[PDB]
């Protein structure tokens, strides 16, 4: 879940 | 469903930059070699940037976008270059509302002032507003489209919200109603939402955990709501706006209802999978009457009254659930991937100040 978020989070590159 | 808003470009009047800005190149350089001539090709030069930035509506692809933001920058680096903060550079932007088409009793809505305050941000207006179009225009049934329209969604949200902060000491006198503060703080508002939405799609087309897209879509809810809110008692946005922004509202609210009725059904919670269920059938009913003609909902409604219908006969036949009033199911929670991108100068890619040796 947050680790999800955060793989999500480091998309916009 | 590709029900995006998006803004239409401001519209000025062609304007020679060149003439009032070489003759005081001429002035303060009285060498009648080549640093005069190599400024004035450069003020040449931006002219010729401007006419490509703001005089062609066409193009709505990056090299447009990277034409109008590589303008942007060239103006902010020229202020403090030249005394324009003293009218002594004869300098007349006039531009056109986005939005007032104006009554034919009174010509169109126009403004005209003698300030790079007011040039600057009806050009970062144009570059939000082409940036949500390119936006709006992207496939989301690809990731690079999905990855196009979160990026310029916003950039457009943080440009749009640099020109409310901005636009009041900018300008001398009040300014189009378009570019005043409470009409790009509501533009600013909607992009936020629709980069929260593109969010939500790609972690749907992703698969990923239905607590997270839950979470993804309430959030985005909330943004649809702050806008819709604003503009309640507002007529300057397009006739269109107020319909999409309540629609999607209650769009993103059943669709969180419905992948947290997912999660309740993995967890065996057949009552609370029931009581979601019924709330996001009745979003959705509520959608498809008032909204007909911007949404189409049709889908989605037969997913849900497909799973509904489910969900009910086997907990009547089987498990005996009782099934929750929806004020004692706890909150879904709310996850924001999105911020409005600062305009910090450059903002355009490889930018090259025209006057830098100055």
């Amino acid at each position: 879940e947050d680790d999800d978020i955060k793989q999500l989070a480091a998309w916009t590159t | 469903m590709a029900t995006f808003i998006s803004v239409q470009l401001k519209k000025t009047s062609e304007v020679d930059l060149a003439k009032p800005l070489v003759k005081f190149i001429q002035q303060t350089y009285p060498s009648g070699g080549e640093e005069q001539a190599q400024y004035c090709r450069a003020a040449e030069e931006l002219s010729k940037l401007r006419r490509a930035a703001v005089g062609r509506p066409l193009d709505k692809h990056e090299g447009a976008l990277e034409t109008l933001l590589r303008y942007y920058d060239q103006i902010c680096s020229i202020e403090p270059k030249f005394p324009f903060s003293e009218n002594q550079i004869c300098l007349t932007f006039t531009w056109k509302d986005a939005f007032d088409k104006g009554s034919l009793f009174g010509g169109s809505v126009k403004l005209a002032l003698a300030s790079l305050g007011y040039e600057k941000s009806c050009v970062l207006f144009n570059c939000a507003a082409l940036a949500s179009q390119i936006a709006a225009e992207q496939n989301l049934d690809n990731d690079e489209g999905l990855k196009i329209a979160a990026k310029h969604y916003q950039f457009a949200s943080g440009a749009f919200l640099h020109i409310k902060e901005t636009v009041l000491s900018a300008l001398s006198r009040e300014p189009t109603v378009d570019i005043s503060p409470d009409t790009v703080g509501t533009l600013s508002l909607i992009m936020l939402a629709q980069a929260q939405e593109v969010f939500f799609l790609k972690a749907t087309r992703d698969k990923m955990k239905d607590a997270i897209i839950a979470k993804l879509a309430n959030q985005a809810a909330d943004y649809f709501g702050d806008a819709f809110k604003q503009c309640q008692y507002k007529d300057t946005l397009p006739k269109e706006v107020f319909p999409v922004l309540a629609a999607k509202h209650c769009i993103m609210q059943a669709n969180a209802e419905y992948h947290q009725s997912i999660l309740a059904k993995q967890q065996k919670k057949f009552g609370e999978e029931i009581a979601r269920l019924q709330h996001a059938a009745e979003l959705i009913k509520t959608v498809a009457s008032r909204y007909d003609e911007y949404v189409n909902v049709k889908d989605f409604s037969d997913k849900i009254n497909r799973a509904l219908a489910a969900a009910k006969k086997d907990n009547d036949f089987i498990y005996h659930d009782r099934v929750p009033d929806l004020k004692d199911l706890d909150p879904i929670g709310k996850a924001t991937l999105v911020k409005s991108t600062p305009v910090n100068v450059p903002i355009s890619q490889k930018f090259t100040d025209l006057f830098e040796k100055m």
